[PDB]
């Protein structure tokens, strides 16, 4: 009559008029994390609504979660705050919240040979 | 809530052998010292 | 480094990788560093100490041959360096034919990686023991809060929850307790292993069998 | 060399036809060093070993968010909740 | 307490076809599935097929299919047996067994299948020969008998067929030192044997001796002196 | 007459799909390698024991093994379950019956209810005086033991009826082999495999290894020494 | 199925341990073991791979493990002179033996004593001939036949020899039969049997 | 009340047994033993290193 999981809760059900088998999945739930430079620099703030999908909630989807209010730039500069998934935001250049793939140092092609 | 306290002093008590097996077994063979203690002045026969 | 590979990984990473292996408010945050960026530091760790020796933690890379490299680090455990320069054939020799052994050593043994498999299964052990607590009664007369609030008005209602409260705050203030000190010992692991790093890779170590036993080359 | 752990320096292990058996546990080869006051070992050759070192380094970032944990959904539960504060 | 009593021993021609059978006492015959087995000159043994003695199920082992057959009567106690179109290889110990007693009556208490019980074993023999009585050829140690030299001395008994021979000294008045080999078919296709007395010829049982030798499936008797 | 048991009689202990998962249940179940009295239809129908319940099993030529009857003295002072099959048809009473000096099917009711190679498979329990019946019907080469196996026993029947059942009886067809097992409270852990089928089960109570699987949750154990109890 | 050793034997007082293997084709505790003296019918000694029959002594064992069962005689009898099979069986009916294991108690080394007979005249005069070596009071029962004129002759298909059949002596013997006709024997000025033993 | 004592796995006697051997070690062979063989050299050589 019922699916179960580890806490002794239903995993699924069978419905009982038309008896098909329906799994339950949680209704999508997270963190709201508020990135923020500090007050004394600006007012401005993105939301990280984590772990989520952007439908469910300039948005832009990352492994994190959906983030909100933070523009994405190709670019690539040093992790100023932390978002995870190695995206990293910063209040940059008419400065806003840009969000970036963090940078982990200038490359260098080391002038090696015998 | 008991089997994981059974659990975690379990933990602690293999930790306990690891603790010391590292600090002494070091040494791969038993090392032994010869019959005659010509150590050059040496005497070490306090702590051997 | 694998150029062949969605993720740049050397070989020897991907044997690593390999062989390592609800949601009732449970989540599990991303790293910072992704793993194809963990495996960028480590290859320019490696790049670094190929193509410089120890010269790329004091300041700029400086290249160097990597035999004159050896030669260095011979002179460093007190062999002349004509010992390498006269041997090198058989120098390279064995540590070709060794870097061959830890492959077939990784291949075969899954058992190997045991200090890392047992993180992820004491944390995971951790997990499973926190879900399976919300199954307990601790002395209410369901451990279903749902049917609770189906079955009882709430008067009689509290006296049930207050129980479950009870017991799901001890539960979580046990895991979190034993998290606490959990990251303490891998906090520790990981100083030593940032030691290592800075010892071990970024110079070569005096240390006696702090970076495998013998005399530390590299 | 101990292969199951049992205490007090006994250990066991499965062997020949096969058993469990029990045993107290060998530390090592005994190996008197070959000393005396005008001799000594240098050796004439060598091998470069590569040994593995595995350390773990971080651990599952993991949150539980209290409230969804213990009560979930429950208005009547996190009400109650709120009276055990910080 | 449990008895299985088989038919005497049988011989027949390769292509031919045999028949044995086994009588059974001592427990409600019907209650233990019935087992026929094989086994070769001194060798391990192999299942042939079982029947329900309560309900004739038969089934057969692979090695013998369709070459045997099996059943089984409630009236009489007893179980049957054919193997047809005989081979030299079907010269063996054959036996009746059961497997599955509700009480493994004097055997043990809780039951597992096994075997509960056996025959006496049936003899059989397959061969291209013909009933023949033996030829006796009396037998001395190195070149012509001496008395001292006779400490084995004996005959040989050849080329008889089917089994038994047996044989006996002095008419029977000597057993002490007697030795017999074991019957071996010869390549003629008939069985052979030695028998011998390990004592010189220096008592009044041995400045002569005879072998006794005798055959049952002719009633032949042979008194073969020795020297 | 005895048999054994082998791993025969676990059965799905409650209405719940699981799957890829080992669950500790504990429950009454036939324990494992326990022996299993055994007895005849023909070539000893007596009353017997329920205890605290009966696995009752049967290999059988067709049919020959009918039905059941339960009860304390089976002399009409009390109601008494009957449980019968004729030809496809299950048929149900508990009525306060007089049942004859030998009880066959021949070749006050407060509950009534109808819907060589056969192995036959029951479990009866009656917690609280509720008469749950599980089962499992299997192909079986040979009629003359329980077969060494394993085989899960679904759910059948609830039968809410409240009878203080201690002795049992069968029904069979009068003008071959029938087993019975008793129940004991035990840990078991059930291995349920990917379509949620029990396909294995560990005896926690068996043997030290068998405490050692179920310490560990685990049918396969690796090498070690495992706390697996407290003696006193 | 696979069973080991072929023969066994050591001193009385002591233990004799046999192998029985398989596929998991066949079932794990539908195993049991048959002791058989030579010329008897088999008997029964241990089933559910660890059982015994009942009034079996109880210095007969057995046991297993996963692919590998066994069966112990421990306390070695002048009564373990007997071949030894295993059987299993599974679902699918299938009462399956194994090779069969010729358990023995260590006895005293002793070399053959030999002795050879060249033909009677009688047997000459009846057109035939059968030249008869014998070999006995030996142990281990190993002992071995190479017919000789005096060179070699062993090579002649005509040849043939029992087995070493067990004596009152606690000791083994065979005969070998070289059978020539009168023409084939006549052959050859003398005729011997040379024995190997231990060496 | 429950409480039990484990013994150690080495014994008291097996600890004092591999300080022993690092005594043993550390007085015939220096540092060497650690690297690799148990290289002897003369105390006062290895003193004087
Ligand atoms: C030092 O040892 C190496 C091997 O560890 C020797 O080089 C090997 O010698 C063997 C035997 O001649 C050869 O089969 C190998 O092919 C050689 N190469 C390797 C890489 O093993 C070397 O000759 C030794 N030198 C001294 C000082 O004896
Ligand atoms: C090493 O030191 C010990 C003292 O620590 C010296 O004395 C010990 O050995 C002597 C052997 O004749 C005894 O006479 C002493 O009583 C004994 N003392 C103790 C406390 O054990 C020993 O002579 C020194 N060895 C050398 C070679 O000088
Ligand atoms: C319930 O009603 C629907 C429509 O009449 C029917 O299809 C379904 O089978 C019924 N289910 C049960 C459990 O009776
Ligand atoms: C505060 O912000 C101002 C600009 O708004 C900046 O000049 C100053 O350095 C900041 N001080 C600190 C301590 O952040
Ligand atoms: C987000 O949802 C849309 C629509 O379901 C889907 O196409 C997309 O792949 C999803 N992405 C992630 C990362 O969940
Ligand atoms: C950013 O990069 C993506 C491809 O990675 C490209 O489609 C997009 O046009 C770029 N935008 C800017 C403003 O560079
Ligand atoms: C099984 O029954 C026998 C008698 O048939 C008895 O000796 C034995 O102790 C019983 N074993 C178990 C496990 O109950
Ligand atoms: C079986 O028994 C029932 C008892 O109610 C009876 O009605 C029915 O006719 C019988 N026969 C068959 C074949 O069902
Ligand atoms: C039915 O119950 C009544 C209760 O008074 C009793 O008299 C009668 O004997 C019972 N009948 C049977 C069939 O037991
Ligand atoms: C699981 O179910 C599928 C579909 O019915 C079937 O093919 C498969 O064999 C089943 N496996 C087991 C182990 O029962």
């Amino acid at each position: 009559q019922f699916g179960r999981d580890i806490a002794d809760t239903t995993d699924a059900v069978r419905d009982p008029q038309t008896l098909e088998i329906l799994d339950i999945t949680p209704c999508s739930f997270g963190g709201v994390s508020v990135i923020t430079p500090g007050t004394n620099t600006s007012n401005q703030v993105a939301v990280l609504y984590q772990d989520v999908n952007c439908t469910e909630v300039n948005v832009f989807q990352t492994r994190a979660g959906c983030l909100i209010g933070a523009e994405h730039v190709n670019n690539s500069y040093e992790c100023d705050i932390p978002i995870g998934a190695g995206i990293c935001a910063s209040y940059q250049t008419s400065q806003s919240i840009i969000a970036y793939t963090m940078s982990l140092g200038a490359e260098n092609s080391v002038a090696y040979s015998n | 809530f008991c089997t994981q306290l059974n659990r975690a002093l379990t933990g602690i008590a293999v930790e306990q052998d690891k603790n010391t097996q590292e600090v002494f077994a070091q040494v791969k063979q038993i090392y032994k010292t010869p019959p005659i203690k010509d150590f050059g002045g040496f005497n070490f026969s306090q702590i051997l | 480094p694998d150029p062949s590979k969605p993720s740049k990984r050397s070989f020897i990473e991907d044997l690593l990788f390999n062989k390592v292996t609800k949601f009732n408010g449970l989540t599990v945050l991303p790293p910072l560093l992704t793993d194809e960026m963990i495996a960028q530091y480590t290859s320019a760790l490696l790049a670094g100490t190929i193509t410089s020796g120890w010269t790329f933690g004091a300041g700029a890379a400086l290249q160097i041959p990597f035999a004159m490299q050896m030669a260095y680090r011979f002179n460093g455990i007190g062999v002349t360096q004509n010992v390498l320069y006269e041997n090198q054939k058989l120098i390279a020799n064995q540590f070709n034919s060794a870097i061959g052994k830890i492959q077939d050593s990784l291949s075969s043994t899954a058992s190997a990686l045991g200090k890392l498999q047992d993180v992820v299964n004491q944390n995971a052990q951790a997990l499973n023991t926190l879900v399976k607590q919300l199954s307990s009664n601790f002395g209410a007369i369901s451990s279903v809060l749902n049917d609770i609030l189906s079955r009882l008005d709430p008067p009689e209602a509290e006296v049930q929850i207050d129980r479950l409260i009870t017991g799901r705050l001890q539960s979580l203030q046990t895991y979190v307790t034993q998290q606490l000190i959990r990251a303490a010992e891998i906090r520790a692991s990981a100083n030593l292993a940032a030691t290592k790093m800075s010892e071990c890779v970024l110079g070569q170590s005096k240390r006696v069998d702090f970076c495998g036993k013998g005399y530390h080359l590299m | 060399e101990c292969d199951i752990p049992i205490g007090a320096g006994i250990c066991a292990s499965y062997q020949t036809s096969q058993s469990i058996i029990a045993y107290t546990m060998s530390l090592g080869a005994e190996n008197s060093v070959a000393y005396s006051n005008n001799s000594i070992a240098i050796p004439t050759n060598f091998t470069i070993s590569v040994t593995t070192e595995i350390l773990p380094v971080s651990m599952t970032k993991t949150s539980v968010d209290c409230t969804m944990y213990i009560c979930g959904d429950s208005t009547e539960c996190s009400n109650l909740l709120l009276q055990y504060g910080s | 307490e449990v008895q299985l009593v088989e038919s005497g021993a049988e011989v027949k021609k390769p292509g031919a076809t045999v028949k044995i059978s086994c009588k059974v006492s001592g427990y409600t015959f019907t209650d233990y599935y019935m087992h026929w087995v094989q086994q070769a000159p001194g060798k391990g043994l192999e299942w042939m097929g079982l029947v329900d003695p309560e309900d004739g199920e038969t089934i057969y082992a692979e090695k013998f299919q369709g070459r045997v057959t099996i059943t089984a009567d409630t009236s009489t106690d007893t179980a049957y047996m054919e193997l047809s179109s005989l081979r030299s290889e079907d010269t063996a110990v054959y036996y009746c067994a059961t497997s599955s007693g509700p009480s493994r009556l004097c055997g043990g208490g809780s039951c597992y299948h096994s075997f509960d019980y056996w025959g006496q074993g049936t003899l059989v023999t397959v061969s291209s020969a013909s009933t023949k009585g033996p030829s006796v050829f009396p037998l001395a140690p190195s070149s012509k008998s001496t008395s001292g030299g006779t400490a084995a001395l004996g005959c040989l008994v050849k080329d008889y067929f089917p089994e038994p021979v047996t044989v006996s000294w002095n008419s029977g008045a000597l057993t002490s030192g007697v030795h017999t080999f074991p019957a071996v078919l010869q390549s003629s296709g008939l069985y052979s044997l030695s028998s011998v007395v390990t004592v010189p010829s220096s008592s009044l049982g041995t400045q002569t001796y005879i072998c006794n030798v005798n055959h049952k499936p002719s009633n032949t008797k042979v008194d073969k002196k020795v020297e | 007459a005895y048999t054994n048991s082998f791993t025969r009689g676990v059965y799905y202990p409650d209405k719940v799909f699981r799957s890829s998962v080992l669950h500790s249940t504990q429950d009454l179940f036939l324990p494992f390698f326990s022996n299993v009295t055994w007895f005849h239809a023909i070539h000893d129908n007596p009353v017997l024991p329920f205890n605290d319940g009966v696995y009752f099993a049967s290999t059988e030529k067709s049919n020959i093994i009918r039905g059941w009857i339960f009860g304390t003295t089976l002399d009409s002072k009390t109601q008494s379950l009957l449980i019968v099959n004729n030809a496809t048809n299950v048929v149900i009473k508990v009525c306060e019956f007089q049942f004859c000096n030998d009880p066959f099917l021949g070749v006050n009711c407060t509950f009534e209810y109808v819907s060589f190679k056969n192995l036959r498979e029951f479990v009866f329990k009656n917690i609280d005086g509720y008469f749950k019946i599980y089962s499992k019907h299997t192909p079986i080469n040979l009629v003359r033991d329980l077969p060494q196996g394993f085989s899960a026993l679904e759910p059948l029947v609830d039968l809410p009826i409240g009878i203080n059942i201690t002795r049992f009886q069968t029904l069979l067809a009068l003008h071959a082999a029938y087993y019975v097992g008793y129940l004991q409270p035990r840990t078991f852990l059930l291995k349920y495999n990917e379509n949620g089928t029990i396909t294995d089960a560990v005896d926690c109570a068996l043997d030290p290894l068998s405490e050692t699987k179920c310490t560990l949750k685990s049918f396969t154990v690796e090498k070690g020494i495992y706390q697996t109890s407290n003696f006193r | 199925l696979t069973q080991s050793p072929g023969t066994l034997s050591l001193s009385p007082g002591e233990r004799a341990t046999l192998s029985c293997r398989a596929s998991q084709s066949v079932s794990s505790s539908y195993l049991a073991w048959y002791q058989q003296k030579p010329g008897q019918a088999p008997r029964l000694l241990i089933y559910g791979a660890s059982s015994r029959a009942t009034g079996i002594p109880d210095r007969f064992s057995g046991s297993g493990s996963g692919t590998d069962f066994t069966l112990t005689i421990s306390r070695l009898e002048p009564e373990d002179f007997a071949v030894y099979y295993c059987q299993q069986y599974g679902s699918s009916p299938t009462w399956t033996f194994g090779q069969g294991t010729k358990v023995e108690i260590k006895r005293t080394v002793a070399a053959p004593s030999v002795f050879i007979f060249p033909p009677s005249d009688e047997q000459l005069k009846s057109g035939t001939a059968s030249v008869v070596c014998l070999l006995n009071n030996f142990y281990p029962r190993e002992a071995k036949v190479q017919w000789k004129v005096d060179n070699a002759l062993q090579s002649g298909n005509s040849q043939e020899s029992v087995t070493e059949q067990d004596s009152k002596d606690s000791t083994y013997s065979l005969s070998s039969t070289l059978t020539l006709s009168k023409a084939d024997y006549e052959k050859h000025k003398v005729y011997a049997c040379e024995v190997t033993h231990q060496g």
